[PDB]
RNA sequence: GUGAGUAAAAUUUGG
RNA sequence: AAAUCUUUCUCAC
């Protein structure tokens, strides 16, 4: 009778996803055939025209990028940009608005993007797609935590470095290794050899914050010693090296394991949830009074429906 | 009503209000906000709607009318409920991840475990394998290569002329002279004429693959673009003779000969035989009223047209003059002939990588890579890595693999690695 | 030409191999394959190995992701005439859809919960039975996968039934999970370059370097190796369930059906197969049938190879090869330092197959190439001329365009033809933003989406439900009447503001232009 | 140019 | 005839 009935035969309810994967079309396919395609009836010289002259004249003018920065070729890294989803309030006015809601609530999902690099700047900033040589910058401080997310076990969003998923070290960062019968500190700035003579950590800056957190953990008592040194160190390629973040929290020093006798240190560590259910007044509900307790209800001074929990 | 979800209702309505200060949703697991003198036919009982709601595990449904509204909770700490309203609430009440009973775990031991399990230790199972022995040696030298390179050589041969891919060059004619050849060569060969087009009729098959040879190389390959160009036209346009700025082709469909009505129009399935030109001294030669033309025809079923079509020869060029090395001179067997070599012939080498649809000489290349990065290879099974014949079948491909091997070869005598 | 590269070069800058040529004997010869390996004449199929270690994730709750099992690719339905079995292609969505109607379930998730509990195999589950589900679920139809570099033969897949995906997803997505928490290399968010300096860092203390493939990996991972896994990380009975179809399994070559007990029929199973060796040592950075190892000594080496013998992952002696200066995985070359290796490496061209999704296809493998120091950018600016030069003249013919705006591009009847720097810093005219790697789907990808919509496996009367607010969730259960009504609340609510079609949406052109 | 049928109707071709 | 089990279908409006 009705093609709901034809397809979805013996059942009178289905999910939505379902009913929508049936009618699929906005997906593309690299194929042989394309050329065959387009060149059927014209259809691509139509959608052409159409594309000119009714949906060229609505694409909104965005600006071009100027923000750039000097930038010099280095080893191979990845580069992980992070984008924020739209927030529901948003979405629903969007959808108001009269775009097409497929995609306006794709986005609703942060996204992550891996991307290899092998340029970089003094100041360790990200670079638009494909722009990195030239020096194009991303001009976006995410309030980029990594204080939250070095502590964390599983960050909620990694930053291409160790501190909060796999890479490299980063500027707050620090690494001690055992390297032989010495103990290299590296902060990326200052590279420190540590040896421990009967009880002590003998080295040439105990002062060092690394120094410090060394001492703690092998439980000694810092001594000043110049004579201690090492006869190398690979302390710049393990920097640069990018190892992988274990899902374990700090250790009670602080610092979680990132490869044999070696750990990582960061100096920086040492209500209700009101919801936009939608942007509409719903018939036969209750005005918003001064205090809500814990219900829905239709606000005035944002044309909305709030609900209050707690 | 299952008392497994008391608690999960429970949490559902903290304090929720819907006229004043009056509970919203009345819960049918308590005594003190459940509404007497009526029935039960939902988990609770939301006032302001008059609706009921009802808390169920992921498809685990339960018996309750359908006019109540069904809140299924997802193992994935995701909930559902016909109502926004409702979705929302229990989406914010259960931020605590409470497990309910119920819940079927991924190692759930069903029923039956034990007779399919039976069923598959009485089923046939693989016996123990012989340990490999494994040699680790030198990769393989120029020797090898060589060899291998004669070994195609002795086996194969070599034609007389480079057949199609000599249609890399003018030949010569214009476009009136292009034109007027292609349809006698057409003509001649008895193609039935139809709509202004050209069909060629096939009736029985040898069944036997056509004899392949290896294609000398021609001088240069100039007009490459518009071979490619022109291949990827034709074959969606096939039946009349279609132009260049300085050459045509002819692309015919292949269709059976039935009888008084076989077939008028080609199917997306429908093989064509691409005709092109070139100049004159071969066993192809086509003369009429004067004009002298080698005819060259090349077969390809429509995935092989439109992959040799679709490639872009100038930028695959520039892209692998980029970070190159000097190209020494080659002769036309592939040799090299600093004497009397061209360096142009390499730019007929990569036309040839455009029209062999089993683009052989990616492999040859994957394995080149891998013997250039390697210190130790395993004994007597690298090497075979280079032994790709077997692999594939045609004049075009072996011909490929020939020249991907030679400029192995060469690559290994001139800069040695 | 690309053997006198300086650098690595694989040759990627031409198209895969392709051809018209019937799957059959590609399908034939693995399952042959197959049932040597199964005879103990060719390849070790036996596992041996210990995968102890393995944490077990029985007790995990059985959660189902309704998006994987729904698909515009292709799957394989059974249907009963009259007491034969006929095979027929359909899409997966369709193919889920037969499925949930023939056992009456809202959801797959209710199918898998009613699977799991039925007191006996005879119990019918809507208009089948658990045994009928095992009987019909261990038929595949085979296809070619074509467009693979360097395989001039091209090799043979499987479609499978919807109760085999259904199974197959719920133990690859454990599996996947077992993997991520054995070893942090694992991780669901992870490049192939990242994941290849990864593994340059874990192999850079030994001297060489074993870069290993495993020859015909699918036909020597037996369902007693799937089995063997499965048990170890807690599968209970989807996993004896899965184990006897594979074992049972019967491949639909042209129109007979073919046994084929060993094997796995071409990548059915990847995480299961990974850690089949990653459970059995901790000394093996492995993907699929990929792997990189280091050592020192022969003695290691040959502890090594024992082991991988162990694992059922037969060394290709063909491709396996051992370096001391470069790391190859996942395609990607690497340096024993970590550096990208010099050359074009994986670089891959575009070929012609639109005039603007061409364009926006080079845009972004120059991007990449430029981003990741292949070559320096001026190069990336000629060779988009040059490629803005080649679609002028492949595509600038009346059969694609009877237009001639100064804006548009040459290829389109225009005259601008614009630069890398200033398409990728959006100095452009906004017709040129659908070329920009990260704008708008051109024109010719939304009209060849369009067309295939309408292809005989995808075609439907039904009422399309798209354009739907983003609150309402996509697993919601909706009727008929259900249907109407929201679509006609949508297209009333669009009347009301004076549209017939939707804005189409851009997420970083509305960023862009957010004040 | 529309739909229907066959172990398939070209987004063909799967993980 | 050739890159040789491929160059192929049926019905209604
Ligand atoms: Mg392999
Ligand atoms: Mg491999
Ligand atoms: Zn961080
Ligand atoms: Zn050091
Ligand atoms: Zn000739």
């Amino acid at each position: 009778m009705s093609q709901f009935g034809k397809s979805f035969k013996g059942r009178t309810e289905v999910t939505i996803t379902e009913y929508r994967s049936h009618t699929v079309k906005d997906v593309h396919r690299s194929l042989l055939t394309a050329d065959k395609s387009l060149r059927k009836s014209f259809c691509f010289r139509n959608a052409l025209n159409q594309f000119l002259d009714k949906d060229l004249p609505l694409l909104p003018i965005r600006p071009k990028l100027e923000s750039r920065v000097a930038v010099k070729k280095s080893k191979l890294r990845s580069q992980l940009s992070f984008r924020p989803g739209l927030t529901q309030e948003e979405a629903i006015d969007l959808y108001n608005k009269g775009y097409d809601g497929d995609s306006v609530s794709g986005a609703l999902q942060d996204r992550v993007v891996n991307e290899p690099v092998a340029y970089s700047s003094a100041d360790n900033d990200k670079f638009h797609r494909g722009l990195a040589a030239l020096g194009y910058t991303l001009a976006d401080r995410a309030f980029d935590t990594c204080e939250s997310g070095f502590v964390r076990a599983i960050p909620t969003t990694p930053c291409g470095f160790i501190c909060c998923g796999p890479g490299s070290f980063k500027d707050s960062l620090g690494f001690v290794i055992k390297i032989g019968e010495f103990w290299h500190m590296y902060d990326g700035f200052q590279h420190f050899v540590a040896v421990e003579d009967a009880k002590f950590l003998a080295s040439k800056s105990p002062s060092f914050w690394l120094a410090k957190r060394l001492a703690k953990r092998l439980n000694l008592v810092p001594k000043e010693d110049p004579s201690v040194a090492a006869a190398e160190c690979p302390c710049k390629k393990v920097w640069e090296a990018s190892f992988a973040r274990a899902p374990t929290a700090l250790d009670p020093f602080g610092g979680r394991a990132f490869c044999d006798q070696g750990w990582v240190y960061h100096r920086d560590v040492g209500k209700a949830k009101v919801t936009v259910l939608s942007r509409s007044k719903w018939m036969g509900y209750e005005d918003l009074p001064q205090k809500p307790p814990n219900g829905t209800f239709y606000c005035r001074k944002r044309k909305a429906m709030l609900l209050i929990s707690c | 009503m299952d008392s497994r979800f008391a608690q999960l209702t429970g949490v559902f309505c903290d304090d929720f209000t819907y006229s004043e200060g009056s509970r919203r949703f009345l819960s049918s697991y308590s005594t003190v906000e459940r509404r007497p003198g009526v029935p039960v036919e939902g988990d609770c009982y939301d006032c302001l709607k008059n609706k009921w709601i009802a808390f169920e595990l992921e498809g685990q449904p339960r018996k309750f009318p359908k006019a109540t509204v069904r809140c299924i909770l997802n193992n994935d700490a995701t909930y559902v409920c016909s109502e926004q309203e409702y979705q929302q609430i229990c989406k914010v009440q259960f931020k605590d991840y409470l497990e309910i009973d119920g819940v079927v775990k991924v190692g759930h031991k069903a029923s039956y475990d034990a007779e399919l399990r039976e069923r598959l230790l009485e089923l046939p199972h693989p016996k123990s394998g012989p340990k490999p022995r494994i040699e680790w040696v030198a990769p393989p030298r120029l020797a090898d290569i060589s060899k291998e390179t004669a070994e195609l050589k002795r086996q194969y041969g070599f034609f007389e002329c480079s057949k199609f891919l000599a249609c890399g060059e003018e030949c010569g004619l214009d476009q009136e002279a292009r034109e007027l050849i292609l349809n006698e060569y057409a003509r001649d060969r008895e193609f039935e004429f139809r709509n202004g087009g050209w069909i060629q009729r096939y009736t029985v098959a040898s069944h036997k693959p056509a004899t392949q040879k290896i294609l000398p190389l021609p001088a240069s390959a100039p007009l490459a673009r518009e071979l490619l160009m022109l291949i990827a036209r034709s074959t969606t346009q096939a039946g009349k003779v279609l132009h260049s700025d300085n050459t045509s082709i002819l692309a015919v469909p292949v269709m059976r000969d039935s009888g008084k009505h076989s077939k008028r129009r080609p199917t997306a399935s429908t093989h064509h035989l691409v005709v092109g030109l070139s100049k004159p001294g071969c066993e192809h030669d086509f003369e009429f009223d004067g004009y002298r033309a080698a005819v060259h025809v090349m077969h390809l079923d429509p995935k092989q047209s439109a992959n040799i079509g679709e490639q872009d020869f100038v930028s695959t060029r520039e892209i692998y003059k980029l970070d190159m090395l000097e190209l020494p001179p080659i002769s036309r067997k592939g040799d090299l002939d600093r004497a009397s070599g061209l360096e142009t012939r390499w730019d007929v080498i990569l036309l040839l990588e455009c029209l062999d649809s089993t683009r052989v000489s990616q492999a040859v290349a994957q394995h080149f890579n891998r013997h250039r990065l390697a210190l130790s290879v395993c004994k007597d099974e690298f090497r075979k890595g280079y032994q790709l014949a077997s692999e594939i079948r045609g004049t075009i491909p072996l011909s490929s693999l020939y020249y991907s091997l030679c400029a192995v070869r060469l690559r290994m005598t001139v800069h040695p690695f | 030409m690309w053997a006198f590269q300086e650098g690595v070069c694989k040759g990627n800058l031409l198209s895969g191999p392709t051809s018209m040529k019937a799957p059959d004997s590609a399908a034939r010869e693995s399952i042959d394959r197959a049932s040597e390996i199964m005879t103990g004449k060719s390849y070790n199929a036996v596992h041996t190995g210990d995968l102890s270690k393995l944490p077990n994730q029985g007790e995990s709750p059985l959660r189902i992701v309704d998006s994987d099992l729904y698909s515009e690719r292709s799957c394989c339905w059974v249907i009963e005439k009259e007491g034969r079995v006929v095979c027929k292609s359909t899409t997966l969505t369709r193919g889920m859809t037969s499925l949930l109607n023939t056992t009456k379930c809202s959801s797959p998730s209710e199918l898998i919960c009613k699977v799991l509990t039925v007191e006996s195999l005879s119990e019918k589950i809507g208009d089948t039975s658990v045994e009928e589900l095992l009987s019909h679920g261990r038929y595949f139809k085979c296809a070619l996968r074509d467009q693979e570099r360097g395989k001039p033969k091209s090799r043979a897949i499987f479609l499978s039934h919807p109760f085999f995906r259904l199974l197959s997803s719920v133990v690859e997505t454990h599996a996947r999970s077992v993997l991520s928490k054995v070893s942090a290399v694992y991780t669901a968010t992870a490049s192939a370059e990242q994941r290849a300096m990864m593994a340059a860092q874990v192999v850079e203390s030994r001297k060489h370097v074993l870069n290993g493939d495993c020859t015909k990996y699918n036909e020597a991972i037996d369902a007693d190796t799937l089995l063997k896994v499965w048990d170890a990380i807690g599968m209970g009975s989807i996993g004896v369930m899965l184990a006897y179809m594979v074992r049972r399994k019967c491949v639909l070559i042209k129109d007979t059906l073919v046994e084929c007990p060993g094997g796995m029929l071409m990548g059915m199973f990847n995480a299961t197969a990974t850690l089949a060796l990653q459970g059995t040592t901790d000394r093996f950075l492995s993907f699929s049938d990929d792997f990189i190892t280091s050592f020192n000594s022969p003695a290691e080496l040959r502890e090594i190879e024992d082991l991988l013998f162990a694992s059922c992952h037969n060394l290709s002696l063909k491709k396996s090869y051992i370096s001391v200066a470069s790391l190859e995985i996942n395609s990607c070359t690497l340096t024993r330092d970590g550096d990208l290796a010099t050359g074009l490496g994986c670089t891959a061209g575009v070929p012609f197959r639109g005039p603007l999704v061409t364009l926006k296809q080079t845009a972004a493998m120059l991007s990449g190439a430029v981003d990741s120091g292949v070559m320096p950018f001026h190069s990336a600016e000629r060779l988009f001329q040059i490629k803005q030069q080649e679609c002028a003249y492949r595509y600038n013919n009346p059969t694609y365009t009877t237009r001639n705006e100064d804006f548009l591009p040459t290829c389109l009847g225009g005259k601008t033809v614009i630069s890398f720097q200033s398409l990728l810093t959006w100095d452009c005219h906004p017709f040129w933003y659908q070329v920009h790697p990260d704008g708008p789907d051109t024109i010719d990808q939304k009209v060849l989406s369009v067309l295939a919509s309408k292809t005989r496996r995808r075609r439907t009367r039904l009422e399309a439900l798209s354009d739907l607010d983003p609150l309402v969730p996509h697993r919601l259960l909706v009727s008929e009447s259900d249907v109407s009504k929201i679509r006609a609340a949508r297209q009333a609510h669009l009347k009301s503001l004076g549209l017939e079609q939707p804005t189409n949406f851009n997420y970083a052109i509305y960023k862009a232009v957010q004040p």
